[PDB]
């Protein structure tokens, strides 16, 4: 989840980010490179990138 | 000449403004009234400071073009015509060229100093200063204090 992030200066690829994906494999994984795409020139902040997790043995989040 | 320093001044007031017109882009159509005023009133600032510096230093520039003077001079007097010329004319005509040639070099001289001063202080300023004030705030300080200075190293009557 992208809860902190500056819409002014980053925007996000798929609107507001909820990727679940729920798998342990070496096979694949849905997507972890985010494609913050910047408007202007000026100062950018890196916030911070929501991961969580809920974890099915426990279930709330992490 | 007048039309041509106006232009000048109004010129390296405004670079400034060009510099400082996409490095930021906040609401350039209320910020365009600020920029024009800043601009005028640099650019009467710089044109004061620029009339102050040619004046004192022209007495300088007076001796500093004597060597060129001869060289003229001896060309002016080594021809036929000098031998049946006015005999004065000729240095008036010469001191008049030369006059005009220090005049245009002092005063682009003076004109890329005060430039080159223009932009020292403002980019440290810029970096340093943002830190406990507002950055917008800091460029109109900076800028402000450095067409002051401009304006002041000319005269310097402390």
């Amino acid at each position: 989840s992208d809860d902190s992030f500056p819409p002014e200066d980053f925007g996000i690829v798929s609107g507001m980010l909820n990727v679940k994906w729920d798998r342990i494999a070496p096979a694949s994984n849905v997507s972890h490179t985010v494609v913050l795409r910047p408007l202007k020139a000026g100062y950018f902040n890196f916030t911070s990138a929501t991961v969580t997790y809920l974890a099915q043995e426990d279930g709330p989040v992490v | 000449s007048s039309a041509l320093f106006f232009g000048n001044a109004f010129i390296v007031s405004a670079i400034p403004i060009w510099l400082y017109w996409r490095i930021w882009h906040m609401d350039l159509i209320q910020s365009a009234v600020l920029y024009s005023v800043m601009t005028l009133v640099s650019t009467y600032l710089v044109a004061f400071a620029y009339k102050n510096v040619k004046f004192v230093l022209k007495h300088k520039v007076a001796q500093k073009r004597e060597d060129a003077v001869s060289k003229e001079v001896t060309r002016k007097l080594s021809e036929a015509d000098n031998r049946k010329m006015s005999r004065k004319e000729k240095d008036e005509r010469i001191l008049w060229k030369k006059n005009e040639v220090a005049d245009y070099e002092a005063t682009t001289f003076s004109i890329f100093y005060n430039n080159t001063l223009f932009l020292v202080l403002v980019i440290v300023a810029s970096f340093f200063i943002l830190k406990n004030f507002n950055p917008t705030v800091n460029y109109i300080l900076s800028i402000s204090a450095s067409s002051g200075l401009i304006a002041l190293l000319s005269t310097g009557s402390k």
